[PDB]
RNA sequence: GUCCGACUUUAUGUCGCGCACUGGUUUUCAACCGGAUCUUUCCUUCUGGCUAACCUGUACUCCUUGUGGGUGCAGGCGAACC
């Protein structure tokens, strides 16, 4: 209901169950979960994609429930963590897409406004990550190194 | 965004009390509400109340007996001296024959009279009577 | 073979239990080939009202899940051997003190080593075969704390009489009176 | 209401609403005091004996009054299974 | 610091009134005098084994520490041999029963024995005056890095 | 109203309400063990499956994306578990 | 225990607020702050002190027989203190 950039007050989300431990009917092994997680990561799918695919295809509810640890942490321990966190990278991708659209057709002004919103969000998130020190303290997002990080 | 969960708890309490209800659902349910309600209950404004686990922040549901009249929270938890206690008692409580200013002490959560007999004083939380 | 499955052998009662364990090793096909390497950590006794008693075996908890794999079979055999005794398989956990402001630092006591968390795990392990589905806390008119546990109505039959066992044993571990729940 | 020597100085301690324990004000011309006739073995209303109830003006105004009384009609055992303490 | 051959400028920096005899048949390094400043503060090893001079070093020089002891954070390092420490604090305005954030900037003098980076928290000590604004010497860099301890992450 | 038992709502009332508003925030979803009309193997699927779930045995996509639950493929058999 | 008053020129008893001041408070009681403690529960903890202290136990009991209490020094009680 916050929705920083739009007065929308929705609460669309998920309520994960109360049982911290695994469901009683699950037959897969926590380790085998770990190896399939790592191989899908080798395929390149982001941990959100990893979670959704493991929920759709297999009895994987929450990898934290099963393996006792969370997907990004599994990747970090296994040394498959991306240099840029996925949500941030998606923000750069969206921002550069909007930038390309805007430069393509000038007069669109709501495009410019949404670009300002996206840059506000991306600066905010980068500030957070720098405080937690995931990013280098000199990591900066403006236009051109932005395009390089798009690659 | 929600800022002081204790204020929301007491606001729900006052709203549901004024309407004449008997039970209240406190949503965020942090330590301070629990201590507040034990102080309340041992004084008697509240009956046998209840905590609920939620794997996240829990919940409270509290029984009333209509004994209460009004509660409230002094959200900016002001630094009170051992002297300035009388100032708050005069400015908040109806009459010193009863009423209780609730403040956090080096001992812990505590009403004003307990604070004066223990000869300790800290930050003020709320006022009930 | 009693000696090397307790790590030290006073309190001859354990020996009988160890002998019990030995007498259940002999069921080779299903209750062996892994059951040998399960060390103990000084099984203790608890008085139980109504004439019974509760014996608490304390797993060192490097591989608690192995117990929680064998548990139903081993507990039923132990119950069969010991009349009017209720056996329970408690994990033992190292509680750590408060990081009191004046005491010198001791490198970030993990939450898993803390009183609330350890007691929660104690409750979880106290009734293994049935899972806890909810938790409630009540305070009476006097001001004393009581805790209520939403057990699963399904599967409850792995207990069917052990409620007082759990109640008394946990009371003697901490002292907080408990009542259990069965849902519709 | 208790003085030093221990005497009643307050004048007519007033009642409280049996439905919500709120007091009944002097000119609270909405509260009502119900008297329910007692019932003997064979179904005769015993005269002079009754169960007394007092509903405040506030609860009547919200329309909950009947509901509350159902509660009482269950709690004091004057009436059977009309109200559900759990809903 | 004095940064690579303290014997740099037009004069000699000899530690005052100390003599190492060339005649000595040992060719020892030098008579590098020092003192324990007191107040239960340990002189750093680089203070003894160091090769700087720093007449204003509280550990090897002539200055002496007494009086006030402050705990601030380094905010400016750009000036030579000396540091600028921010002190944030609260001021109780009584008309509103409220508190007011305030900050002062105290200069101080860092011995070459100490390495300081921006953001460090420093225990500094009052001293005999050094310059127009300096009246303090740094005595203990508490957080040399603090959160800059780790620099990479390779599980 | 004016007197309830928030500890013990009616189960009909409990499921009547919305999730995230119950006593305990529980999920409405579930997991179905679905078998393709071709292969007798059992494949687990999340009820509101997002991706086009495919049986690893054969290219026999069982559930298609939708706003709510994924729509089955008219030939499979599902078991609630 | 001391004794205050109706009781008045002055003393005892009687009867009075059920004690005008000194007292045990395990007759319960109730608080109302504490302190030490055991609970998988440390109170900076050592390094020596000094051992303040007895787990010492040594020569042995000075005492009705009974550890009520003593002349007494190698391990070893440390907050009682440096
Ligand atoms: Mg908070
Ligand atoms: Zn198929």
């Amino acid at each position: 209901m916050g929705r920083m950039h739009s007065k929308g007050k929705g609460m669309s989300s998920s309520a994960i169950p109360y049982s911290r431990n695994a469901p009683a009917w699950f037959k897969g092994s926590s380790d085998g979960v770990v190896e399939q997680i790592i191989k899908y990561a080798r395929k390149g799918l982001t941990p959100s994609q990893i979670g959704v695919l493991l929920r759709d295809a297999h009895g994987v509810t929450q990898a934290k429930v099963i393996t006792g640890n969370k997907i990004l942490r599994i990747l970090k321990s296994n040394g498959l963590a991306p240099e840029i966190p996925e949500d941030l990278y998606f923000l750069i991708k969206k921002a550069v897409s909007v930038r390309k659209h805007l430069e393509r057709n000038r007069k669109d002004k709501d495009a410019k406004f949404r670009l300002i919103l996206i840059e506000s969000r991306i600066h905010r998130l980068a500030r957070y990550y720098r405080t937690v020190s995931v990013l280098p303290p000199n990591w900066k997002y403006e236009s051109a190194t932005a395009s390089a990080l798009v690659n | 965004t929600r800022t002081s969960v204790l204020a929301d708890a007491l606001n729900a309490i006052n709203n549901a009390e004024k309407t004449g209800k008997r039970q209240v659902l406190i949503r965020p349910s942090s330590k301070v509400i629990i201590k507040f309600l034990q102080v309340m209950q041992k004084h008697g404004y509240i009956g046998e109340f209840e905590y609920i686990d939620d794997h996240r922040s829990g919940k409270i549901v509290v029984q009333l007996n209509g004994r209460l009249n009004k509660c409230g929270v002094i959200s900016p938890r002001f630094n009170v001296k051992i002297a300035d206690v009388e100032k708050w008692t005069a400015n908040l409580l109806p009459a010193r024959q009863f009423g209780y200013v609730i403040l956090t002490t080096s001992a812990g959560i505590m009403d004003h009279e307990e604070a004066h007999r223990k000869h300790v004083s800290g930050k003020i939380l709320g006022f009930v009577y | 073979p009693q000696a090397k499955i307790l790590s030290q052998a006073p309190t001859e009662l354990e020996l009988q239990v160890a002998q019990a364990f030995i007498d259940l090793e002999n069921n080779s096909p299903e209750l062996k080939a892994d059951l040998r390497a399960l060390q103990f950590k000084s099984i203790r006794e608890i008085e139980v009202a109504g004439g019974k008693k509760a014996l608490a075996v304390f797993v060192p908890v490097p591989s608690l899940a192995a117990y929680h794999k064998v548990q139903i079979k081993l507990t039923r055999e132990l119950e069969k051997k010991f009349q009017d005794r209720h056996v329970i398989f408690l994990a033992e956990r190292r509680i750590l003190p408060k990081p009191s402001r004046k005491s010198r630092q001791t490198q970030k006591r993990p939450r898993s080593r803390t009183l609330t968390a350890v007691h929660d795990k104690i409750l979880e392990d106290l009734v293994f075969p049935t899972e806890i589905v909810g938790k409630r806390v009540r305070y009476l008119v006097g001001g004393n704390k009581i805790q209520k546990i939403l057990l699963n109505s399904k599967d409850v039959q792995h207990i069917d009489n052990k409620l007082e066992s759990f109640q008394a044993v946990y009371n003697k571990l901490t002292g907080k009176q408990i009542v259990f729940e069965i849902p519709s | 209401m208790e003085n030093d020597k221990g005497q009643l100085v307050e004048l007519y301690v007033p009642r409280k609403c049996s439905a919500t324990n709120r007091i009944i004000k002097a000119k609270d011309h909405s509260s009502v005091q119900i008297n329910i006739a007692q019932v003997d073995e064979e179904g005769r209303a015993i005269p002079g004996e009754y169960v007394t109830y007092a509903l405040s003006g506030y609860i009547r105004a919200r329309g909950e009054a009947d509901d509350s009384l159902n509660r009482l009609a269950q709690q004091d055992g004057l009436l059977k299974n009309v109200w559900s303490y759990s809903r | 610091s004095t940064e690579l051959t303290v014997q740099s400028e037009r004069a000699f920096q000899k530690q005052p009134h100390i003599f190492t005899n060339p005649k000595a048949k040992a060719n020892r390094k030098t008579k590098r005098w020092y003192k324990n400043v007191g107040l239960g503060f340990k002189t750093p090893k680089t203070a003894i084994e160091g090769s700087y001079i720093d007449k204003k070093c509280p550990f090897t020089g002539l200055v002496s520490i007494r009086g006030k002891i402050l705990t601030g954070t380094v905010v400016s390092t750009r000036m030579h041999r000396t540091i600028v420490i921010r002190r944030d604090y609260l001021h109780y305005v009584p008309k509103y029963n409220r508190y007011e954030k305030r900050h002062k900037n105290v200069p101080a003098h860092v011995s070459p024995a100490f390495r300081v980076q921006v953001g460090d928290i420093v225990t500094v000590g009052q001293c005999r005056p050094i310059s127009k604004t300096v009246r303090f010497n740094v005595l203990k860099v508490a957080s040399a890095t603090g959160k800059a301890n780790k620099q990479f992450a390779k599980f | 109203v004016l007197v309830q038992d928030l500890l013990h709502p009616t189960a009909a009332s409990e499921a009547r309400k919305h999730k995230l508003k119950t006593l305990v925030q529980s999920p409405r979803s579930h997991f179905l063990d679905v078998k393709c009309p071709g292969c007798l193997n059992i494949t687990t699927v999340f009820s509101h499956a997002q991706t086009a779930v495919t049986c690893e045995s054969c290219s026999t996509v069982l559930c298609t994306p939708t706003g709510g639950k994924a729509k089955l493929s008219e030939g499979t058999s599902f078991r609630r578990k």
